[PDB]
RNA sequence: GCGGGGUGGAGCAGUCAGGUAGCUCGUCGGGCUCAUAACCCGAAGGUCGUAGGUUCAAAUCCUGCCCCCGCAACCA
RNA sequence: GUACGACCGCAAGGUUGAAACUCAAAGGAAUUGACGGGGGCCCGCACAAGCGGUGGAGCAUGUGGUUUAAUUCGAAGCAACG
RNA sequence: GGAGGUAUGAAAA
C-alpha cells in the first residue's frame, strides 16, 4: 500500500482503515449471530410448529449465504517478548578494568591506561 | 554492541523496555536517542577522552563538544 | 522541643589535622562507641587520598564537602488533604551534617573490601563532582526545583 | 510583525493563569499560561507558574518587538502580581496598570453554593 | 434429537488464531483499630471435565466418552 | 393532623376533625461534667530531626491455640504475655 | 463586648 504524506499520515490513514475494516467485520458478525440465534430456535421448537420450522429452514438458508461472504478478520502480527532473567545475582564489582592500554597493530593508541569499575 | 540496529521500530521499544527492566549490569552501546532513554542510562563513559560520568542530559554536551 | 532551640554540644579539633570537620567525620563513621577503630580508618582513608592524589587530604575532603552539601531541601508540608513538598534554604548545619551523613552511607555501600578504601574512593570521586553523594545531591536539587512552586510557603 | 506598544491582559483565576500580550488595538501578538508551560493541577494557580508564563509570553513579544505595554488585571488569580513583575523583569515597560474584573449591577444569578 | 457449557472456593477471561495458565470476589496468615468493618501487606488455591489422537509442543485443534442447563419428542 | 362524614380543588391536595389502642413519661429553662471530624493557649521521645532496633532467619522464654491422664492455678489493649 | 445582611458499638444493672 502506498500513501501520500509523511510516516505519521501513513499510521494515521492505516490505523483508520484497520478500525473501519475492524467495525465491518462486527456489524457482519451481529446479522450472522442474528439468524443464528433464530435458526436455533427454530431447531428446537416442536415439529408441529409448521410454520416456524418452515421459517426456519429460509433463515438457514440466508444464514448459509451470510456465512459465505464473511470477511476474515486478518490475524493481527504478533509482537516479540522477551523476558531476560540473569540466573546469578550481580556483586558490587561486576567488572574490573584497571590501566588498560590498546592499541590495533600499527594504528594510534585507543586509550592509555583506561580504569573503570 | 547496538542492539536495537536492523530492527523494526515496534521491536526497538520491546527491546528497550524488557532491558529497562532486566536484573543485572548492562554495558550498551547506541546512536538511536529512544533506546538508551528506555533503558535509562546510569553513567556513561565517554571516548576517546575517557571520562566516567553519571549519565544525564548532559549527554549531549559531550556530543556538541 | 516545643520548649525552643537547645544548646549544641562542641567538638574538639583532630588530633593530627586540627579540624573539628574530621572529629565530625569520626564520629559519623563510628560504630558502638568505637572510637579507635573510627579515628584509624577516618586516618588510612585520608593517607589513601594523599598517595593516590597529591593533593592534602584535608583539602580534598573539603572539596568533597562543597560539591556534596546541598543548599535547597524539601520538607513535606500536609495541605489539607494534599500532601506535598515543600523547598527549604538549608542552614550551614545541616548541610555539613547531611554531606557527612551522604558520603558515610554510600562509602559503606560502595564495593571495595575494606571501609578505609571505600571512604577514599568516595570522598576523591565527590572532590572530583561525581559518584553516588554528588547524585545525591543533584537529585535534592532536582527534586527542589521541581517543587519550586511552593517557595512562598 | 513589529510593534512598540501594545497591551498585557493578565486573566488569572483560581485554577489557572492566561496572559495575553496584544497590540493596542486588540489583536494578539503573543500569550502563555501556566499549563502552556507545562505546568499541572494545583501548580497552575501557584504565583510562580504565573511568573513563568508572563515571561515566555513577553520574551516572544519581545522577539516580534515590542518595547512597552499596558497591563489590564482580570480574574481573582493570586498570580496577578507575580506576572506583573516578570513583565518588567523581562523587559516590557509597564505603562500602566488597570483592572478590569467585570463587576455585574447584580445582573444574572451566580451558581449554586458548593457543598449544599 | 437440537443447542449451550465443563479453567482455583464462586463467577469469568484466555479457546477462534498451538508455546506463557490469568481477572474479580472469596479463603488463610500478618498488619491498622479499644473492637468490627473498610483499608494495607503476604500466601495458598487449578496440571483447564475425562480418555485417546495431531504436533517438537494441546486449556486451545480433532474424536469419543461422562456430567449440567434449555428445548423437542408430533401436527388435519 | 390519621379514619369517617362534610366542604373546597382540574389535580396535587387544603379546611374541619376523632376513636380504639399504647407508654409513664414527653417537655421548657438552666446547672455540673464528659464529648466535638468547635475555638484559644500550653506541655510530654508525642510528632518532627536523628541513632539503633522489632517484624524476615536459628535458638531462649512467655502467651494463645491444639493435644494430653494431667498438660495446676492466676494475669487479657494501653495498664496480660523473660 | 452584643444584633441583622453577606461506618458501626448486642440486653439488664
Ligand atoms: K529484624
Ligand atoms: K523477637
Ligand atoms: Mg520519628
Ligand atoms: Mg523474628
Amino acid at each position: 500500500s502506498i500513501y501520500e504524506g509523511d510516516y505519521y499520515t501513513y499510521k494515521k490513514k492505516y490505523s483508520e482503515n484497520q478500525l473501519l475494516r475492524e467495525k465491518m467485520i462486527i456489524q457482519q458478525e451481529k446479522e450472522v449471530k442474528e439468524l443464528a440465534t433464530f435458526v436455533q430456535k427454530a431447531k428446537q421448537a416442536s415439529q408441529t410448529n409448521h410454520a416456524l420450522k418452515r421459517m426456519g429452514l429460509e433463515r438457514a438458508i440466508r444464514l448459509d449465504k451470510k456465512k459465505k461472504n464473511l470477511t476474515k478478520r486478518d490475524k493481527v502480527y504478533k509482537r516479540v517478548k522477551m523476558d531476560i532473567k540473569p540466573n546469578r545475582e550481580v556483586a558490587r564489582t561486576p567488572l574490573k578494568v584497571e590501566n588498560v592500554t590498546f592499541h590495533y597493530p600499527g594504528h594510534p593508541i585507543l586509550y592509555k591506561d583506561l580504569s573503570f569499575q | 554492541d547496538q542492539p536495537t540496529n536492523h530492527l523494526d521500530p515496534e521491536t526497538q521499544s520491546i527491546i528497550g523496555a524488557n532491558f529497562n527492566l532486566f536484573e543485572g549490569t548492562i554495558i550498551v552501546v547506541s546512536h538511536n536517542p529512544s533506546f538508551v532513554e528506555q533503558i535509562g542510562i546510569n553513567r556513561m563513559l565517554i571516548l576517546p577522552s575517557g571520562n566516567i560520568d553519571n549519565y544525564s542530559p548532559e549527554l549531549l554536551e559531550y556530543y556538541s563538544n | 522541643p516545643r520548649k525552643g532551640p537547645v544548646a549544641k554540644r562542641d567538638v574538639l579539633p583532630d588530633p593530627i589535622y586540627n579540624s573539628k570537620l574530621v572529629t565530625r567525620l569520626i564520629n559519623r563513621v563510628m560504630v558502638d562507641g568505637k572510637r579507635g577503630i573510627a579515628a584509624n580508618i577516618i586516618y588510612n582513608s585520608f593517607d589513601i587520598i594523599k598517595e593516590s592524589t597529591g593533593n592534602d587530604p584535608l583539602e580534598v575532603f573539603e572539596q568533597a564537602m562543597k560539591n556534596v552539601m546541598p543548599v535547597l531541601e524539601v520538607k513535606a508540608r500536609r495541605v489539607g488533604g494534599s500532601n506535598y513538598q515543600v523547598p527549604v534554604e538549608v542552614r550551614p548545619e545541616r548541610r555539613t551534617t547531611l554531606g557527612l551523613r551522604w558520603v558515610v552511607n554510600y562509602a559503606r555501600l560502595r564495593g571495595e573490601h575494606t571501609m578505609e578504601e571505600r571512604l577514599a574512593k568516595e570522598i576523591m570521586d565527590a572532590a572530583n563532582n561525581t559518584g553516588a553523594s554528588v547524585k545525591k545531591r543533584e537529585d535534592t536539587h532536582k527534586m527542589a526545583d521541581a517543587n519550586r512552586a511552593f517557595a512562598h510557603y | 510583525k513589529n510593534i512598540e506598544s501594545g497591551v498585557a491582559h493578565i486573566h488569572s483565576t483560581f485554577n489557572n493563569t492566561i496572559v495575553m500580550i496584544t497590540d493596542t488595538h486588540g489583536n494578539a501578538l503573543a500569550w502563555s499560561s501556566a499549563g502552556s508551560l507545562g505546568f499541572k493541577g494545583s501548580k497552575k494557580s501557584t504565583p510562580f507558574a504565573a511568573q513563568m508564563a508572563a515571561e515566555a509570553a513577553t520574551k516572544v513579544a519581545m522577539e516580534h518587538g515590542l518595547k512597552t505595554v499596558d497591563v489590564t488585571v482580570k480574574g481573582p488569580g493570586s498570580g496577578r502580581e507575580a506576572a506583573i513583575r516578570s513583565l518588567q523583569a523581562t523587559g516590557l515597560e509597564v505603562t500602566a496598570i488597570r483592572d478590569v474584573t467585570p463587576v455585574p449591577h447584580n445582573g444574572c444569578r451566580p451558581p449554586k453554593r458548593r457543598r449544599v
